[PDB]
RNA sequence: GGCUAAAUACCGGCACGAGACCGAUAGUCAACAAGUACCGUAAGGGAAAGUUGAAAAGAACUUUGAAGAGAGAGUUCAAGAGGGCGUGAAACCGUUAAGAGGUAAACGGGUGGGGUCCGCGCAGUCCGCCCGGAGGAUUCAACCCGGCGGCGCGGUCCGGC
RNA sequence: UGGAAUGCGAGUGCCUAGUGGGCCACUUUUGGUAAGCAGAACUGGCGCUGCGGGAUGAACCGAACGCCGGGUUAAGGCGCC
């Protein structure tokens, strides 16, 4: 893993394969989203599955 | 001329002594290094001059 | 796999007094027990410094006791150190003191109990002060060691004051070349 | 004390025995064989001891007197009981309760007294 | 004295043994294979058909570079030779057998060998010269051997032109003899 | 120009004492007919090698063989200690017994089959209380006498250290 | 109203071994016709590292490893082996 995208994806919590976290949508956060691109599936929750 | 011999401070020494007989005195200390103690009457265990002669 | 580092797991500290000293230890049984069963960090700090190391436990001159237990608001408290009360004959009077310490040097008892003052064991302090009120806790210099001297920027660089290890002292050993400008250099 | 005798004899004592991932007391008056400090025999004030009789009859109930604490030959009381099973047990347990000498050895006296008892009825 | 075996009737058996014999123990270990559970007068008239090389003793664990001959192909083996020394050996220890077994007045005409075994004993040094000044060893290579016979069932009579031979009388054991006597 | 004891040194010599040393490939090269045997013209170089048994009681005598070797017998607690003999390992080999065998053998994991033995198995635990049937007592509680023991703020008993 | 988001306990001092032949891949890149060639930047790898796939393979793809049961997957596959 590249060190820009291993210190983005320790930020985002996901540390470790399938682990999965909540992120409030924003610039500063759907830009660092953009850098993990590759290494992340995201979406928006509906209130089911939170 | 390996150093077989060792120096000890007086004072460590000294200390050593002081507590050996200090636990010379405690039935428990004394029974525990083995010694049927289970009978003598008093600790520590003193005997009149006679003995010395 | 867990994307984490393992070589900062383990903390580098004591738990327990490395020295095997029985007496020691009866104590830190009985302030570990404090420790634990007292909202007190008074306990918790003191639990802590007995397991310190002889280095990490400098001895208090009895000056530098008086002149910390001379600042106002300080009357009538006890002074803890954990460690030993050394003497300064270069002190003149000696105040009415109440301490506290591991070790009293012979001639420091005579001086603080011919005052008037109180030399307690740590013990005492517990059923004294149960949980540390009133005391003043003390300690001695942990630079006050002739090591400390040698630490710091290597003696050959610039501004530099780092002690040297020299075999002897004089004017043969090592003075010559990098420490004045006539020889070569200096920094 | 003993806190501070303890601390001398926990792990150097010719009765320790360690052995097989297993610690035991050998001395008299340990109810347990236990090398700890609640059932040592020999640092406490007061202690528990029972023992059968010389004869395979009864056992002998050992309480440690207060006074003479450095005076070995004086130091411990004998007492042998030699009733039935149930009286027997009857008698510790209002030895120790009812003195209130060392209360939380009652059931290691009453089970070691057992114990005893038990041994000495006819091996089938 | 204990064999490797024993005896399961002792009182039916004879035993006898050599040791530091002087004959090759590969030669001797084949040899005694073939007589192995031989009945004694067959096992003995087997013996002096090898040294008469009428009869091949089959090589059959040592046989590296031993040829090939008509009288193998007896024993279902392509490779055979004919040790005299070896034969000439065993029909000795054959001989002292009988006498053990007439000593313990044992039938002798119906002994099987039942076991018999050859071990190496310890090697003798000698050595030969060999070429740019070196020395090389030259060993003999001797054998233990012991056999134990059993009665069985099945007799066969000594050959006629056998039991009518003389007594050969030896002038030199005569003379031992005088001397002691 | 000159003499002069003592306190100091001592891996050679004579005679001793000791050891947290080594224990027959160790310790001296040398535990033994070892500076020997043996090698080299010479100067020199230089090994290997301890152990039956308490006691030789060291196997008489018979028998096969020319003999070496055997079979019996005997001594001994034991020759299953037989004169380079205490014990007697491994490698290597003989034989016996069991198993198996055309991808060299060997190996890890998982089973299955077969043996060797082990459980010293084969109507399957022990303990407490209570109910009931049958019995038998150095027979229970409570009181009396005596001894010992624990504790007592004996709200403040006397005497002691 | 500790003055953006996010995440996270930090600071500090002694003593210190091995190492100081490297090599490979995407992208960028010098010399050379080129080289499984020589020389650089960045990151990641092998070296030090097994494991699933690429039949086989230091580095490729997936994924990193205590001893196990169940379930589901990645990259790859599903004629038979
Ligand atoms: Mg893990
Ligand atoms: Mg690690
Ligand atoms: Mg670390
Ligand atoms: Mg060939
Ligand atoms: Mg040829
Ligand atoms: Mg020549
Ligand atoms: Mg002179
Ligand atoms: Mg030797
Ligand atoms: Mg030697
Ligand atoms: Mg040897
Ligand atoms: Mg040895
Ligand atoms: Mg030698
Ligand atoms: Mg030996
Ligand atoms: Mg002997
Ligand atoms: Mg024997
Ligand atoms: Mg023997
Ligand atoms: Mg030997
Ligand atoms: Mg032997
Ligand atoms: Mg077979
Ligand atoms: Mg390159
Ligand atoms: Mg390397
Ligand atoms: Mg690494
Ligand atoms: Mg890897
Ligand atoms: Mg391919
Ligand atoms: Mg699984």
């Amino acid at each position: 893993v590249s060190p820009k995208v291993r210190k983005v994806l320790q930020l985002l919590r996901l540390r470790q394969i399938f682990n999965g976290t909540f992120v409030k949508l924003n610039k500063a956060s759907i830009n660092m989203l953009r850098i993990v691109e590759p290494y992340i599936a995201w979406g928006y929750p509906n209130l089911k599955s939170v | 001329w390996r150093r077989w011999h060792r120096r000890v401070n007086t004072t460590q020494k000294r200390y050593a002594i002081c507590s050996a007989l200090a636990a010379s005195a405690l039935p428990a200390l004394v029974m525990s290094k083995g010694h049927r103690i289970e009978e003598v009457p008093e600790l520590p265990l003193v005997v009149e001059d006679k003995v010395e002669g | 796999g867990v994307d984490i580092r393992h070589n900062k797991d383990r903390k580098v500290r004591r738990k327990e007094p490395k020295s095997q000293d029985i007496y020691l230890r009866l104590l830190v049984k009985l302030y570990r027990f404090l420790a634990r069963r007292t909202n007190s960090t008074f306990n918790q700090v003191v639990l802590k410094r007995l397991f310190m190391s002889r280095t990490n436990r400098p001895p208090l001159s009895l000056s530098r006791m008086i002149r910390k237990m001379k600042l106002p608001g300080r009357e009538n408290k006890t002074a803890v150190v954990v460690g030993t009360v050394t003497d300064d004959v270069r002190v003149q009077e000696v105040p009415k003191l109440k301490v506290c310490a591991l070790r009293v040097t012979s001639r420091a008892r005579s001086r603080i109990l011919k005052a008037g003052g109180k030399i307690l064991t740590f013990d005492q302090l517990a059923l004294d002060s149960p949980k540390g009120r009133g005391t003043v806790l003390l300690s001695g210099p942990r630079k006050g060691r002739e090591v400390y001297r040698h630490f710091g920027k290597a003696p050959g660089t610039p501004h530099s004051h780092t002690k040297p290890y020299v075999r002897s002292k004089g004017r043969k050993f090592e003075r010559a070349r990098g420490r004045r400008a006539s020889r070569g250099y200096k920094n | 004390s003993a806190h501070l005798q303890w601390m001398v004899v926990r792990n150097c004592s010719s009765f320790l025995i360690k052995r097989n991932k297993q610690t035991y007391s050998t001395e008299p008056n340990n109810l347990k064989a236990r090398n700890s400090f609640r059932y040592n025999g020999l640092i406490h004030r007061k202690t528990v001891g029972v023992e059968p009789a010389a004869d395979g009859k009864g056992v002998v109930v050992v309480m440690k007197r207060r006074s003479g604490q450095r005076k070995p030959a004086t130091s411990y009381v004998r007492t042998t009981i030699n009733k039935n099973a149930r009286a027997t047990l009857s008698s510790i347990r209002h030895m120790i309760r009812k003195n209130k000498y060392h209360p939380d050895l009652r059931m290691a006296a009453i089970r070691r007294a057992s114990a005893i008892l038990r041994s000495q009825k006819p091996v089938m | 004295v204990r064999y490797s075996l024993d005896p399961e009737n002792p009182t039916k058996s004879c035993k006898s043994r050599g040791s530091n014999l002087r004959v090759h123990f590969k030669n001797t270990r084949e040899t005694a294979q073939a007589i192995k559970g031989m009945h004694i007068r067959k096992a003995t008239k087997y013996l002096k058909d090898v040294t008469l090389k009428k009869q091949c003793v089959p090589f059959r664990r040592y046989n590296g570079g031993v040829g090939r001959c008509a009288q193998a192909k007896q024993w279902g083996w392509t490779q055979g030779r004919w040790p005299k020394k070896s034969a000439e050996f065993l029909l000795h220890m054959l001989k002292n057998a009988e006498s053990n077994a007439e000593l313990k007045g044992l039938d002798v005409d119906s002994l099987v060998i039942e076991h018999i075994q050859v071990n190496k004993a310890p090697k003798m040094r000698r050595r030969t010269y060999r070429a740019h000044g070196r020395i090389n060893p030259y060993m003999s290579s001797p054998c233990h051997i012991e056999m134990i016979l059993t009665e069985k069932e099945q007799i066969v009579p000594k050959p006629e032109e056998e039991v009518a031979q003389k007594k050969k009388i030896s002038q030199k054991k005569l003379k031992k003899q005088k001397l002691m006597a």
